[PDB]
């Protein structure tokens, strides 16, 4: 049911479709729904092989690897595939502006960040979209989330959870965020770190 | 944002159906060899490393995480990636996520140190030349 | 005048010629030495001696495989640590052990990351306080009033040491990550519940005296953890120092004085050689044309002869202390 | 003359050492002034542009905005001169004379007083009075006297910091990092009205000046608005949108109108693929540029694209300049200048 | 535009620490690069020229020559490459970063056994090459991207003092009085010539442009791409040569002197051609301009330097990627660079 | 840096205050209409407030630049 809705959204806000582009979009959404939870490399390879086999079985196309499908609404008006180089350049320029305006972080841009930023944008364009990021420390989770929220104009809320605090303060913070989301129409990205539990 | 998925609190946060059935689970994992290679290629691009003779070392393809080695920078990147992998393997950190913090810090320190020491080298050689000429 | 000066400077000529001939090897081994040093600073903070040896073996093997030359006689201390640093650190109270010296240089060269010092004996608190002398603030994560005093220290630029680091409070997270707002001509940090100006001279240290404590992931992955723990040679050195001061104090005093004076002589002679080369470099003409330069170089050579003579004469007594030291290796071992 | 549209290609390409932060045409001579991101200001001849006429390192950080005014003192027995005003991230504004007989930037003075980077600076002249207004990231708008060189007026129109100001007569209209425009009467410093409707921070705001001719949005609709002197304004934002707003009319210092305190968006323009970075109205045409390597020529009568310069720059387009067709002292020349991220500017002539 | 001669006085005087050994003009910006005899390289802005924009200690001995090329990649951002050769047997290749006013070292080229006397850099498609020659009598070709040698050859018995590059050909001027044309990608010698009395200081191709010596006189030379070259030596004489046509590697055939220019009192140190005019300088403390069509001296700059003039820089007029700006630069022994603007 | 005021025009007090604060040379025209509101300037009865010199004019205290 997520896959269905994904495809719908991509077709509804996208350009004129061809059968090739439509199928490539379907594969992209398959990656987002099913494969993002896979841990090891072998599982991702198996999923890619499964995509090829399924397409050949039912939909008899180019390369549909995880990094070959970069659908984005950042570089254009519709939701369509984009060139890797253009997206990298655009992200770098916007990231320099983000550093100047919000917070200086001298981080290097690479392809994995582009895949992850695209999927985070996808998730944060959904109705009631929520995501839980699992990975090693200092891999760019929090800062990348902040950058995406800045691109989409969301207010970033990071609860100030610290020693000598308890559920009263956490309840107050959640109440404030809720009240601002409702009464002030404040679009909010609330970041909860595991260290704050 | 979860760092250690094997911790008790993080395991509860992951397995709890209230969060599981609503959130999109995005497995960041950790950096693979290609990401480390790209980051290193960016970092050491500004270091004046090509100031000596270099002979292309004969290694197997499985030992190269970059394009085929042609320059000193390729060898340095491969050396650093291999050392980080061996450090985590021999320190035996279990199956914990391989934090790239050490790799990043080492890259920055190497850039700074090489810059400073190359400057010292050149200045010393110039002064020695001037003294002998005088 | 000219012949006498060039005859005197023939020694420096020979040394300079040897140095420039060794330039090729020196340039060949630079990248390997830099790799070794950077890795040594980054990874070896929390390792013991055996682990450092093993990791250096592994790294040298990798250097060999990938055709990167390095100094086969590489030493971390000799490569990175100079005489001024050694003398000042020992004067501040540092132990004479190589392990402690290495840990001291690594933690002092942590320019970007907040250093985290593990010291069960709290010796390094004393060493750091002596190093900075004054304007040193001792806070704790385990006391009240922490936030305000840290705010003031940030605002005015004092050197802060926070004790009991195992009780780290994330309320100071933005200092550990150094995530500052570069507000035009100022640099500020958001801490507690508001924005505080960073003076720029502020420096932070975290200290714990509880080994095998609990450092959370956030702090652990963003600090340079360095262990300051005792070993065989530190124990043996302290045992011998106690034995010598109890048995024979006069040799203790003579030994310390001889060591200190010889080290000062070496530093003076090094700086004098440096001055000689700099003065000869900036001649603005021929040496004969510049009579003041000729006089200057003659005077520098005289000073060098005096210093070297003093060092050579003072060194003649040390084997007595060597035998006296060998007398008590039994107590050392046991 | 006002019917002119630039050709599809630049008349000349002008190269600089780094990113162009702003451009301005010399109101009378064929000279273009270019300010870059390293604090440098340049003057180029438009017929021999291969060598700069002059350059000056005035600031130490990036120049954020430049405005220019050619004076006109009324029989005050003074020689009139081009005043070039620049503002930077160094929390300073510098005021220079253009010495055409030497082709140099002669510094007249400097204005201090901000606590953060200046995001816009404007200069305008009354009967025998020259004023310099600026807004900055400290959230304040400050007006200085040109001749005296010290602050005349200060006011704080927004809770967030102010990004763009325009001045018409005795009013200032300011867009901010917030999504709301505000119209204020600058002599008394009393806010009059606000315009909501944007989703992202405002990049530009400008008054729409009446033309003595008919044009859809450049003529008053009532006698009250005609006598007031203003009917519409235009703003552009980071939401890929340019909005034409109908200004509310206060009771005529002006009194805020209790029931007409809001702007009314009368027309919305879409078609850019990124942040809109500049806007300019000439005749019936609205010229604008975006962070999509492109410039657009819009027909103001219908709110549509008439022409598009695609891939005009290899990077983001940062600044446009056209002449003033609503001032008897400015000739509406067939000139356009565009400058952008790729260390280039394009000048369109004839 | 090309029919432009500098005025009698420089627009700008730039002082440096010691004798200037080479100067090159930034191909697109008003920046001049000065390489001195103590191994240092300076970047000056012509409008802010007192304190250098950048000061680099690159080498440990004197710089002997340098060359500049602005890359034209067909896909990858373009930038300016600076190649500096010194008496240290090293050629250092730098990237100029106008955004930080710094010299970012790209790499170094090693392999010559003695003082490198000249370098040349050119581009084909997306391939960039660096040629050089040294006192070891060897001429070597490196691939820019790879960072190691591509080809090696020896055109002379005496060591090569200067070289030039056009298409896939090189004329090398020897420390002997002779000059030799060789085919670059094979090493096959094609033509030889003499006529000078003393070692050759400069030699360079004459490129065809829309003039007496800058158009092909036959369709054979039009197909070949070149017909004439110019050289000068320590005999105080400048010589313009016709290039013989090989057996169209090409198979060999002597250079023919077609016009001799005289007037200098001392060694000729630089040759530079802009449109219809040949600019040169000598070790007589003067710069001079001859007409290329008639072979007469048109203008003389006496006492431009209190020492000898070592180098000139004028823009290329035979490249669609180079703007022929009306700006010429001179530099010499006396720690001075004279820049003539408009 | 010369300011022409008048006792016979509006806005006199504010412009004189600014001229005092910044140190311009002021000429007040139509002196026969002298306004005692500036009395403390004529008598030069200033408060030497530590490291500053101030004058009470109009209804408040204004720093005297000294030039
Ligand atoms: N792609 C990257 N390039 C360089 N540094 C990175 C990158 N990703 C993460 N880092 C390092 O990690 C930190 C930023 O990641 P962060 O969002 O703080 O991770 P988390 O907060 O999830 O631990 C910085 O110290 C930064 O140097």
């Amino acid at each position: 049911t997520r896959l269905v809705r994904g495809v719908y959204t991509a077709i509804n806000t996208g350009p004129r479709q061809t059968l090739r582009s439509l199928i490539r979009l379907w594969a992209y959404e398959a990656w987002r729904i099913f494969a993002d939870r896979l841990v090891g490399v072998k599982e991702k390879n198996s999923f890619e092989q499964l995509l090829y086999e399924t397409v050949d079985k039912y939909l008899p196309l180019g390369n549909i690897s995880s990094t070959s499908l970069l659908f984005s609404g950042l570089l254009s008006l519709d939701f369509k595939e984009v060139n890797k180089t253009d997206l990298v350049n655009f992200i770098e320029e916007r990231f320099k502006t983000f550093c100047d305006e919000e917070l200086e972080v001298p981080m290097v841009i690479h392809e994995s960040m582009v895949d992850h930023i695209l999927r985070i944008d996808r998730a944060l364009k959904q109705v009631q979209g929520h995501m839980m990021l699992i990975g090693a420390s200092r891999t760019g989770k929090t800062i990348l989330t902040r950058f995406v929220a800045w691109l989409n104009g969301l207010k970033i809320v990071q609860p100030k959870i610290h020693r000598h605090s308890n559920l009263s303060d956490f309840d107050m913070i959640l109440k404030k965020a809720i009240s601002d989301c409702s009464l002030k129409e404040s679009r909010t990205c609330l970041i909860i770190d595991e260290s704050n539990i | 944002t979860i760092c250690d998925p094997t911790n008790n609190k993080s395991s509860a946060m992951i397995s709890s159906p209230a969060l599981f059935n609503r959130c999109i689970i995005n497995w960041m994992g950790d950096w693979d060899t290609k990401t480390m290679s790209q980051v290193a290629n960016n970092m050491v691009d500004v270091v004046p490393m090509e100031f000596t003779d270099f002979i292309v070392p004969e290694v197997n393809k499985e030992l190269v995480f970059t394009e085929p080695i042609q320059t000193i920078r390729d060898a340095v990147v491969n050396i650093l990636i291999h050392f980080d992998r061996n450090f985590y393997q021999k320190m035996k950190v279990g199956v914990n996520p391989r934090s790239p913090g050490y790799f990043i810090d080492g890259l920055r320190a190497l850039v700074k140190l090489v810059t400073a020491k190359y400057q010292d080298l050149q200045e010393n050689q110039r002064f020695v030349n001037v003294g002998l000429e005088k | 005048r000219s012949i006498s000066l060039v005859k005197s400077l023939t020694f420096e000529k020979e040394r300079w010629l040897n140095t420039t001939k060794q330039f090729s090897k020196t340039s060949q081994e630079l990248i390997g030495n830099c790799i070794i040093s950077s890795i040594y600073e980054t990874y070896f903070g929390h390792l013991n001696e055996r682990e450092r040896g093993d990791m250096l073996v592994i790294l040298k093997r990798l250097l060999g495989k990938f055709a990167v030359k390095y100094d086969v006689n590489y030493r971390f201390i000799d490569y990175l640590v100079t005489l001024d640093e050694k003398m000042k650190w020992l004067e501040c109270g540092l132990d004479k052990n190589d392990y402690f010296l290495e840990n001291m240089s690594i933690v002092m060269n942590s320019q970007d990351a907040v250093p985290f010092l593990l010291d069960p004996s709290s010796h390094m608190i004393t060493v750091i306080s002596n190093y900075y002398g004054n304007k040193t603030v001792l806070l704790s994560f385990l006391e009240e009033g922490f936030v305000k005093r840290l705010e003031n220290a940030v605002r005015f630029g004092s050197v802060v040491i926070i004790q009991d680091g195992e009780f780290f409070d994330p309320i100071i997270s933005r200092l550990i990550s150094r995530e500052f707002n570069h507000a035009g001509n100022r640099v500020t940090v958001e801490i507690g519940d508001h924005e505080v100006d960073v003076s720029g001279d502020f420096k932070l240290f975290i200290h714990s005296c509880d080994p095998s404590g609990d450092i959370p992931i956030f702090l652990r992955s963003r600090v340079r953890l360095v262990h300051f723990v005792t070993n065989k040679e530190s124990i043996e050195t302290r045992i011998f120092d106690i034995t010598l001061t109890e048995e024979n104090a006069e040799m203790q005093r003579k030994r310390e004085d001889l060591i200190k004076l010889n080290t000062e002589y070496r530093l003076k002679l090094k700086n004098l050689e440096k001055r000689l080369l700099e003065e000869l470099n900036n001649s603005q003409g021929n040496m004969l044309e510049n009579d003041e330069l000729m006089v200057t170089l003659n005077n520098l050579k005289k000073e060098a002869m005096n210093i070297e003579k003093k060092l050579s004469e003072s060194e003649e007594f040390f084997p007595q202390f060597d035998n006296l030291v060998e007398e008590y290796s039994i107590i050392g071992k046991h | 003359v006002l019917k002119w549209i630039p050709r599809n290609l630049p008349s000349c390409l002008i190269n600089v050492e780094s990113s162009v932060t702003s451009v301005k045409l010399h109101p009378n001579l064929p000279i273009v002034f270019v300010a870059t991101d390293h604090g440098k200001l340049y003057a180029f001849d438009l017929f021999n542009y291969t060598i700069p006429l002059a350059s000056l390192q005035s600031h130490t950080k990036a120049i954020t905005s430049m405005d220019v005014l050619f004076t006109n003192y009324t029989n005050s027995s003074k020689k009139n001169y081009l005043v070039i005003v620049t503002a930077s991230k160094d929390l300073q504004i510098h005021v220079f004379k253009w010495v055409s007989e030497e082709c140099k930037f002669q510094q007249i003075r400097s204005l201090l007083g901000h606590e953060h980077i200046v995001s816009a600076v404007k200069i305008w002249q009354k009967n025998n009075d020259v004023h310099i207004a600026s807004c900055s990231r400290d959230q304040t708008v400050k007006i200085w006297d040109f001749h005296n060189g010290w602050s005349l007026k200060t006011f704080q129109p927004h809770s967030q910091w102010v990004r763009s100001i325009d001045v018409l007569g005795d009013y200032i209209i300011s867009g901010s990092h917030d999504t709301t425009l505000r119209l204020t009467h600058w002599p008394s410093g009393n806010g009059l009205s606000v315009g909501t409707g944007h989703e992202f921070p405002i990049e530009k705001v400008k008054f729409i000046h009446f033309i003595e001719d008919e044009i859809r949005f450049r003529t008053p609709s009532t006698d009250r608005y005609k006598n007031w002197g203003m009917q519409y304004c235009v703003s552009a934002s980071r939401d890929r949108t340019i909005k034409i707003w109908e200004i509310p009319l206060p009771t005529l210092a002006p009194i805020p109108n209790p029931t007409d305190s809001n702007f009314r968006c009368v027309l919305t323009l879409k078609g850019h693929l990124s942040w809109v970075r500049d806007i300019s109205i000439r005749g019936q045409y609205l010229f604008s540029c975006a962070d999509d390597k492109s410039v657009r020529c819009w027909d103001l009568n219908t709110g549509q694209c008439l022409h598009v310069w695609e891939k005009l720059h290899t990077g983001f387009v940062n600044c446009l300049d056209l002449d003033v067709d609503f001032d008897s002292n400015v000739t509406p020349r067939q000139m356009m200048v565009t400058g952008g991220l790729d260390c280039k500017s394009n000048v369109f002539m004839r």
